[PDB]
């Protein structure tokens, strides 16, 4: 159970991490990016995952 | 009946409990029992100052004078021991509660007038023979009245009794002698005697009230200057119970 | 015009603990005296002499057998009037 | 987005956000999810740094005392029975912060520059009196729930804390909410001085959660109100109607809540618990004047009558009215009021007899507890006076709370004053200067 | 804080200073842009 | 100067004992004393009774004497008066009144020692402003 | 202990580096 | 009508003295705290600050001159309750208890109130801009911290800076023992912003005056060399410019007049802003740095530094100040 609770929490983080950075850098992007709202599509879905993963998965380690 | 919220800014704070006009009865006294005042109440209404008649053969009057520290005045939740002599009159031994408020009243002409009205180790005694406390019934007795001021005061200067400067260090070296009485604290300690007129009688209950009238002196400023001799005048309260 | 209480300490008050004067907080100085000894010779004040303070009723034997240690540090004179009113032998205003 | 074609500069640049609803719409979203992250940022932090059986008020803790108040995590006597729900606070407004962060950066810098040709709906114009209060109307009703969560809270939800608790401090539901018009909108007629306090002395829960309940309603009446209305003649001959006009409005409004809030944590004990902010100014001094009551009464001394230095009662005095109060420099503090100081308190004020026989050890626990924490410390944090010396590290968070919020509170009012001014002037078309060639002094007749 | 968590207890003594950080990346932006 | 092992060097019991705390036991020695004993005793003193301090001299004149690490150990698990004819564990911080003093809880019978050992160490350092009050400042 | 450090590093660093990847890719800044 | 006829007259730029809206309400309250000052300043009975009936006298009738004289706060007793003349049994009472400072400085904050508005509003009314209320909020926040804010973080209006040359000194000297204002940045900033605004002062005054074109003689005064009204300005901005370029350094000068004033305005505005901010602040007891035994050697001595004296200073005004107020040990309010 723990096994699974934080590595979504550590993913979740390091996701965090790289949308932090990653989506300002896709929206004031000229060119480029037909390319990359598949990946703020695709980080925000999973991010939306991870959330719930770890939040539910927060009753069984606590 | 009313709580602190009903009463609080009002100024009924500082006045004493009342009895209806029916309390005109007696309380009977038991020579084989022992009595305490559970609770004695002094509301002041009049602050008579004899003023000083200048200096020649005058009749010393008694003026009247403006409260200016507003409704801080009266003495409550004071207790003691209520004794019977044998000879059936009353004797009424002040022990502890509030029985002192420093008042300043001003006179005619600004002059303003600092006193400490008092009951401490009040020692009031009845006419002989008191089986019970009727609406005749009136105690007469005498009072200490401490210093205004404590030892641990201090005047403008610096000056004190138990506390403070014992000169005048502003004038280094000024003649100290003129200045002896300024310089020189002085814890004052003189007798008052009051007397307490009891108008209303509630048997059942024993709660007594009336009028009273006491007679003291004012703050004399740790010896600086002569007392002004004051006559209080007010109503009272005073519930009876046995030991 | 004499300062009633610069005179007292000429005594034996500025020598040793007046029972009927000196404040209650002046026992702290001695063992086993405050506060409930403290308290009861205050509060039975005044005395005629030193060795009154055996007399207080309610005294335990081991209260007298302390008292009597402590006797050498104790004395008596005229009450003072500045010394014991508005409380001060309780509280003389004076802390840190 | 430059200076010579905005007309701003870049010190200046969020004003050139004015006629941009697209934009400033991804500037309110981004700055709420910063409001948001801080309030679960600090919550985290709080929680991090948090010590169960030290009192938080030693912790310098201002957001756990507010999630205690509402009656999560704690019980009798505000003790920390579970942390838990410090947490979900901490870890839900944090997360919801990405959300606003998201859309926020999404509207500022992508989304269309203009709402208006987006949507009618969502677009606006600053001076479409019918729109603004329309707006006003729908956020009106926005606050109006806000208010009855409250309610649902104190009466459905677990409830409140009360520090007026029968047999001390505890999680009680609120069953009677008062209702009374009377009492409500008597709080706000009170006056604003000692012994009355405005809506400041307001005093148990039951007025608490009836007062929002009548500001529940008003707000969904008013914002139905101003969604079906249009502004009236006389109102709009009286204001300005622009963007910048309707910001300072916004800014005197802030202003007078943040010298409102100012004043609640310094003086109420009510809605800030002292178990969770720690005693007021008027508290710890009153606990003080307690303190040595006891400590010399059980020395033998009879503080009934124990005359002070200056004439005045040692332990005892009378209020102006008469009122039986503490004596010392805290004469000035008996209005105070205080679950562990009540059970003293007799019709006349405080009971002597009371005093000399009913006084508790909890009482006395308090009163010493409240003394030595009196809100009273040094920008380092160095616990008392200023002369005090280095050892306990501790400033009283009603400190922080009160002196934070007065500094916004006035330079919100300066807000006001800059925003306001320029927006009389800039409506009237002279904010940028004197025409040179229409000095309307000029064409005046001379003082003399 | 739940002693599951106590892994990101350094990451949570730094996360209040972030929104500090936001008025100083406006200015980094600015001169980015050399103030416009 | 510095702190030597002479001067951490403090009374153990009523007899004569004696023990030698280490640096690192004063340093948090005082830190436990700043966690739970320096709102009513900082410096020494006592805020809410002045007339009892914490110096050397007034503890060996209390009943029973508390000049020593056992005598401070033993006060802070049963405080009594300064005659010890009451116990006021009802109004001071102690282990027995641990349950209305939670910062109390967590004592272990190590850490009293150590707060203990600091009492005693301070006044042999700072003289005679340990429990001097504002005038030593 | 300086894991402290290290937190502050990447998290203070992840703004500039935004304005400096969106400057070399000369974005809409 | 004559309602609208009176709203011209009020608003109206041709009266001598502008009334105003602001106004309406500023000239009465004004008024009645001026007319209130100079009578009790002068005449007032002695008043019993403290609430402990040992009255203070104030008034040059009574033993002052223009130095020691002051009108004395309402008294502790009172505390922050609202004391208007109809509160008193009798005018006796009200001068007793500190009456005359309530009504002076509560008609006073609210004329001093308006006073800023009303800037605003002639602002209005001649096309101006409008910032100039703004640089009089600064003394005007300083005004309510001495006389409303403090007061009330404290609970006591005779805390409030007593309205007297020496009562000001008394105030700033228990401030300290108190709060260790100095030690606090606000203050600090405060002094930074009157020193510096006195600076600036000369600075743009001396270099005007340096600068100002020969348009007069030998025999006469070189104000002349300007006239009221007059378009063209009456210095060289340029030579000024090259002058204090080269006392420094030239990008450490001022090459805008606009540029130049608003930092004349801007340095002491915000510098009294905050020794204002400083002042409300210390009124929670949100003190000035502690650093009281900071310094300690290898064995636990205290070495002592600056911060160590001025405490002791501190330790002197503390143990003086209200003598006979103080029961117990800890001052509190
Ligand atoms: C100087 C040059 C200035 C040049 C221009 C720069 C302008 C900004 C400067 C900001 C300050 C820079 C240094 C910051 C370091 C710091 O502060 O570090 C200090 C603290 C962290 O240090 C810790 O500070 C703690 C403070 O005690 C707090 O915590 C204690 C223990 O729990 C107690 O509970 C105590 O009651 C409580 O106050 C303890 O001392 C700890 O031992 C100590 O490690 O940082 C914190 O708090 C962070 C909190 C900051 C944001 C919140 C501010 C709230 C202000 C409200 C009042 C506004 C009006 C103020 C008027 C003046
Ligand atoms: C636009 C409209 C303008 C209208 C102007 C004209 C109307 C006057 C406005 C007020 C003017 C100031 C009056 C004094 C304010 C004050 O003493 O406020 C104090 C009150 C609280 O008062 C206290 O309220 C207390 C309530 O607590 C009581 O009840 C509590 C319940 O928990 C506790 O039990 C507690 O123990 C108990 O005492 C007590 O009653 C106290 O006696 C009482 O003093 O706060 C409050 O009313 C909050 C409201 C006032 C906030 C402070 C305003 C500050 C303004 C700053 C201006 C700066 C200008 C800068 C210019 C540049
Ligand atoms: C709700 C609040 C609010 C809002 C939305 C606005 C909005 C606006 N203001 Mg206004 N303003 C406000 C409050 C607000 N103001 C307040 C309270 C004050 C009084 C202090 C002012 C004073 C003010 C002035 C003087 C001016 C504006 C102007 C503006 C415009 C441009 C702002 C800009 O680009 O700033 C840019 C932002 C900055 C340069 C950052 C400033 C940071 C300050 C100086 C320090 C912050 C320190 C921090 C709190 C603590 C330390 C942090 C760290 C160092 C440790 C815009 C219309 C301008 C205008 O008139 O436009 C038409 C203008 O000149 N405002
Ligand atoms: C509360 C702070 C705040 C906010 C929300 C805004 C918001 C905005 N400002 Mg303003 N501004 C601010 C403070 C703020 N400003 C301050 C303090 C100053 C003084 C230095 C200025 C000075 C200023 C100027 C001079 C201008 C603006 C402009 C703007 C707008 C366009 C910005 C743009 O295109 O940037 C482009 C920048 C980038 C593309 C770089 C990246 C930016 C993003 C937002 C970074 C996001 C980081 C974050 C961690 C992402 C998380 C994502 C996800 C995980 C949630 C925008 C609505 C402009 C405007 O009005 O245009 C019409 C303009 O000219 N601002
Ligand atoms: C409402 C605001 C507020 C309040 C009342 C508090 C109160 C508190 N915080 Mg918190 N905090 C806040 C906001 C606030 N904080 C914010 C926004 C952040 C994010 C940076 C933090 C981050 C934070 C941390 C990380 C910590 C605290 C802690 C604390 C405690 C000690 C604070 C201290 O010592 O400060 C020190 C005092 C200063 C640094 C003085 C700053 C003075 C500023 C610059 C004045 C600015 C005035 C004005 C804006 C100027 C405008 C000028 C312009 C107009 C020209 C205390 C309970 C500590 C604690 O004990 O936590 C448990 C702790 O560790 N806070
Ligand atoms: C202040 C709030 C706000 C407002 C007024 C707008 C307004 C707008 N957004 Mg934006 N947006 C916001 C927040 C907001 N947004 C936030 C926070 C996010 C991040 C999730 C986004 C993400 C976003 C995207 C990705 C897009 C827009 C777009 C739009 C436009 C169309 C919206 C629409 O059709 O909604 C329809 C919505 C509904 C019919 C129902 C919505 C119900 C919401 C989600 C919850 C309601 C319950 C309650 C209010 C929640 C409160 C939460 C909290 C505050 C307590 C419009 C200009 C679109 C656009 O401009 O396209 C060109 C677009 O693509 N927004
Ligand atoms: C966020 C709150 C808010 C805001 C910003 C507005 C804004 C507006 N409302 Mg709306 N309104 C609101 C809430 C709000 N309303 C709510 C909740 C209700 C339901 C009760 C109403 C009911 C309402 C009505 C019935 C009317 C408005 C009207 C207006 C407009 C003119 C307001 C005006 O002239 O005020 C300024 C008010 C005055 C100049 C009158 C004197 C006010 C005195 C001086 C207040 C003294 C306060 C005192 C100092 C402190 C408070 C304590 C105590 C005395 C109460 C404006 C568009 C008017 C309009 O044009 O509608 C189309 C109108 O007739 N509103
Ligand atoms: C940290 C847990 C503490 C230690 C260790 C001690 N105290 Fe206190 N304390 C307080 C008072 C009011 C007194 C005097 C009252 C009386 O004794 O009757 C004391 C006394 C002591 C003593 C006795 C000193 C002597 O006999 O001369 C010791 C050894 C002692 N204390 C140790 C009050 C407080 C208080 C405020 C509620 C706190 C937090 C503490 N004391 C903490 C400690
Ligand atoms: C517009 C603009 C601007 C601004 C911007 C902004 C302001 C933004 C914001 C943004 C934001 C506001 C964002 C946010 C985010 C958030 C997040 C991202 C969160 C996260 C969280 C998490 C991740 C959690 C985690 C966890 C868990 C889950 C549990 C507990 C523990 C932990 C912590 C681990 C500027 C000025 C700069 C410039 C340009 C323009
Ligand atoms: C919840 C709660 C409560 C209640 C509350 C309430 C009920 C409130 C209300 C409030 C309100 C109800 C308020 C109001 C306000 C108002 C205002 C604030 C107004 C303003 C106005 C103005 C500002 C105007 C101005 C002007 C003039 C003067 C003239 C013309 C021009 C103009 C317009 C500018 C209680 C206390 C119970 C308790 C606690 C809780
Ligand atoms: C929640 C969370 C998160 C997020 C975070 C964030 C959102 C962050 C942000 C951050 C940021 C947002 C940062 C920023 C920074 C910035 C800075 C740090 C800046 C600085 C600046 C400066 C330093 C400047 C300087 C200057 C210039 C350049 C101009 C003017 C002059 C001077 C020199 C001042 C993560 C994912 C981790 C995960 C976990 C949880
Ligand atoms: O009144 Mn005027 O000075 Ca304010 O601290 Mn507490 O109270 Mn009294 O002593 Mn310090
Ligand atoms: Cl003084
Ligand atoms: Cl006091
Ligand atoms: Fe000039």
């Amino acid at each position: 159970m723990t096994i699974l609770f934080q590595l979504a929490l550590a993913a979740l983080v390091i996701l965090s991490f790289v949308m932090v950075i990653g989506v300002p850098v896709a929206y004031a992007s000229p060119q480029d990016w037909d390319r990359s709202k598949q990946l703020i599509f695709l980080g925000s879905g999973l991010w939306i995952a991870l959330v719930l993963v770890v939040g539910v998965l927060n009753f069984f380690v606590v | 009946t009313l709580t602190y919220d009903d009463i609080v800014g009002t100024g009924l704070a500082n006045k004493c409990p009342t009895l209806d006009d029916t309390a005109r009865g007696a309380y009977p006294i038991d020579s084989s029992q022992t009595y305490r005042i559970a609770r004695l109440c002094l509301q002041p209404t009049t602050f008579l100052v004899k003023e000083e008649p200048k200096n020649k053969r005058q009749e010393a009057e008694f003026v009247p004078t403006k409260l200016v520290t507003r409704e801080t005045t009266s003495l409550d939740q004071i207790q003691g021991e209520l004794k019977v002599n044998s000879d059936g009159s009353l004797t009424f031994v002040e022990e502890d509660g509030i029985d002192f408020q420093p008042v300043t009243v001003q006179m005619a002409g600004g002059e303003r007038i600092p006193l400490l009205f008092t009951v401490k180790n009040l020692v009031a005694s009845t006419q002989p023979n008191v089986t019970s406390i009727t609406t005749s019934t009136d105690f007469k007795g005498e009072f200490n009245v401490p210093s205004y001021r404590t030892a641990n005061f201090l005047d403008p200067k610096g000056r004190g009794l138990a506390s403070g400067y014992d000169s005048a260090i502003a004038l280094p070296q000024a003649k100290e002698e003129e200045l002896a009485r300024a310089n020189v604290k002085r814890f004052s300690l003189t007798k008052g005697q009051i007397s307490l007129n009891v108008a209303k009688v509630d048997g059942r209950t024993g709660e007594i009230a009336g009028t009273f009238e006491s007679e003291q002196l004012s703050d004399d400023d740790m010896g600086a200057h002569e007392p002004h001799e004051v006559k209080i005048q007010g109503v009272f309260y005073a519930s009876i119970e046995p030991a | 015009l004499v300062n009633v209480v610069d005179e007292k300490l000429g005594t034996a008050y500025g020598e040793k603990i007046d029972l009927n004067n000196t404040n209650i907080a002046a026992f702290i100085q001695y063992r086993g005296l405050y506060p409930t000894l403290a308290k009861l010779i205050v509060k039975n004040a005044p005395y005629e002499s030193v060795e009154d303070v055996l007399n207080i009723p309610g005294l335990t034997e081991r209260q007298k057998q302390i008292l009597r240690e402590n006797l050498e540090h104790f004395t008596v004179t005229e009450v003072e009037t500045a010394l014991v009113e508005g409380g001060d032998r309780y509280n003389n205003g004076l802390y840190k | 987005r430059d200076q010579e074609s905005s007309g701003f500069a870049w010190w200046a640049g969020n004003a050139r956000l004015i006629n941009l609803s697209g934009k400033l719409l991804g500037a309110h979203v981004a700055h709420a999810g910063l409001i948001v992250f801080w309030a679960g940022a600090m919550t985290l932090f709080e929680l991090a740094h948090f010590i169960p059986e030290k009192p938080m008020y030693e912790q310098g803790l201002i957001l756990i005392p507010h999630i205690a108040t509402l009656g999560w995590g704690v019980g009798p006597g505000g003790e920390v029975v579970d942390t838990f729900p410090f947490f979900v606070v901490g870890v839900v407004h944090l997360i919801s912060s990405a959300v606003l962060g998201f859309g926020g950066v999404y509207h500022a810098i992508r989304g269309p520059e203009t709402l208006e040709e987006y949507s009618s709906f969502f677009g606006y114009d600053w001076k479409d009196k019918n729109k603004m209060t329309t707006i006003l109307g729908f956020h009106l009703i926005v606050l109006g729930i806000g208010a009855l969560l409250l309610v649902a809270k104190a009466m459905f939800f677990g409830g409140l804390y009360d520090t007026w608790a029968p047999g001390g401090g505890d999680v009680r539901v609120i069953t009677n909410p008062t209702l009374d018009p009377r009492v409500i909108f008597g709080y706000l007629l009170k006056s604003p001085f000692g012994g009355e306090g405005w809506i400041v002395s307001v005093n148990n829960l039951e007025d608490v959660v009836g007062g929002h309940i009548w500001i529940g309603l008003i707000c969904i009446a008013g914002g139905i109100w101003h969604i079906l209305t249009t502004p009236f003649g006389w109102a709009r001959r009286a204001f300005i109607w622009s963007g910048e006009a309707y910001l300072s409005y916004s800014l005197g409004a802030l202003s007078m809540m943040g010298f409102i809030a100012t004043c609640f944590v310094w003086f109420n004990n009510t809605v800030y618990p002292s178990e969770f902010y720690g005693p007021t100014g008027p508290e710890a001094s009153q606990a003080q004047a307690m303190t040595f009551l006891i400590r010399d009464q059980k020395l033998g001394a009879n503080v009934g009558s124990a005359q002070g230095p200056t004439g005045l009662g040692k332990y005892l005095m009378r209020s102006p009215t008469g009122e039986i109060i503490f004596g010392g420099e805290t004469m000035r503090f008996w209005d105070f009021r205080g679950p562990w100081l009540e059970p003293l308190r007799g019709p006349n004020g405080l009971d002597l007899n009371k005093i000399k026989n009913d006084i508790q050890p909890w009482q006395e626990r308090r009163a010493a507890e409240y003394m030595t924490h009196a809100p009273l410390g040094s920008l380092n944090s160095v616990g008392g006076v200023a002369t005090e010396i280095n050892s306990v590290n501790f400033v009283s968070p009603r400190s922080w709370l009160a002196t934070s919020h007065f500094v916004l509170a006035f330079f919100f009012l300066v807000g006001h004053l800059w925003h306001a001014g320029r927006a009389r002037a800039a409506a009237a078309g002279f904010e940028k200067g004197i025409d040179r060639e229409s000095e309307p002094v000029l064409s005046m007749p001379s003082l003399d | 804080l739940p002693e599951a968590y106590a892994i990101f207890d350094p990451l949570v003594d730094v996360l209040p200073v972030i929104p500090v950080l936001f008025l100083a990346l406006a200015f980094v932006w600015q001169a980015a842009v050399g103030f416009r | 100067a510095e702190l030597t092992p002479e001067v951490l060097t403090v009374p153990l019991n009523s007899e004569g004992k004696t023990i030698t705390l280490t640096e690192k036991q004063y340093l948090e020695g005082k830190r436990l004393f700043q966690y739970a004993c320096a709102s009513c005793h900082v410096g020494g003193i006592t805020k809410t009774n002045p007339s009892l301090d914490l110096r050397t001299e007034t503890l060996a004149l209390a009943t029973p004497p508390r000049d020593n690490i056992e005598g401070l150990v033993d006060y802070m698990k049963n405080p009594t008066t300064y005659d010890g004819e009451q116990e006021i564990a009802e109004v001071h911080p102690s282990l027995r009144s641990a349950d209305i003093f939670p910062k109390m809880r967590n004592l272990t019978e190590k850490d009293l020692v150590a707060i203990a050992g600091h009492i005693l160490v301070e006044p042999k350092i700072l003289g005679d402003k340990w429990g001097g009050g504002k005038v030593y400042y | 202990v300086i894991a402290q450090l290290t937190m502050i590093a990447m998290i203070g660093i992840a703004g500039p580096m935004i304005i400096f990847l969106l400057a070399v890719r000369r974005g809409n800044l | 009508n004559l309602w609208e006829r009176f709203c011209n007259w009020v608003t109206s730029t041709d009266n001598r003295l502008y009334v105003g809206w602001f106004g309406v309400i500023m000239i009465p309250t004004l008024l009645a705290a001026t007319i209130c000052f100079v009578i009790a300043f002068i005449a007032a009975p002695p008043v019993d600050i403290d609430g402990i009936r040992e009255p203070v006298s104030g008034s040059l009738l009574y033993g002052n001159n223009i130095i020691t004289g002051a009108v004395v706060p309402s008294s502790n007793a009172i505390g922050l309750h609202f004391y208007p003349i109809w509160e008193a049994a009798s005018l006796d009472e009200w001068l007793y208890n500190g009456g005359p400072y309530q009504l002076i400085i509560f008609h006073f904050l609210l004329g001093a109130s308006c006073y800023m508005g009303r800037q605003w509003e002639l602002s209005y009314r001649l096309g101006m801009r409008p910032w100039i209320c703004v640089a009089y909020s600064a003394p005007l926040a300083s005004a309510f911290a001495v006389f409303l804010i403090y007061p009330i973080g404290q609970g006591s209006f005779s805390d409030g800076m007593p309205l007297g040359i020496s009562g000001t000194f008394n105030f700033m000297i228990v401030f300290q023992a108190e709060h260790n204002i100095l030690m606090h940045p606000f203050h600090q900033l405060g002094v930074a912003g009157v020193f510096g605004g006195a600076l600036f002062c000369a600075m743009h005054g001396s270099l005007v005056t340096s600068s100002l074109i020969r348009e007069t003689t030998e025999t006469e005064s070189a104000n002349y060399g300007y006239k009221f009204g007059q378009e063209e300005e009456t210095y060289n901005i340029v030579a000024a410019h090259g002058y204090f370029g080269r006392l420094i350094f030239q990008y450490a000068s001022f090459n805008n007049s606009r540029s130049l004033h608003f930092f004349l305005a801007a340095w002491p505005v915000v510098g009294v802003w905050f020794t204002a901010l400083g002042i409300s602040t210390m009124a929670f007891n949100l003190n000035g740095f502690n650093f009281n035994h900071s310094v300690i050697d290898a064995k636990g001595n205290v070495i002592n530094t600056w911060a160590d004296i001025i405490n002791r200073a501190n330790l002197g005004m503390e143990v003086m100040h209200e003598r006979n107020a103080h029961n117990f040990p800890l001052d509190l309010a």
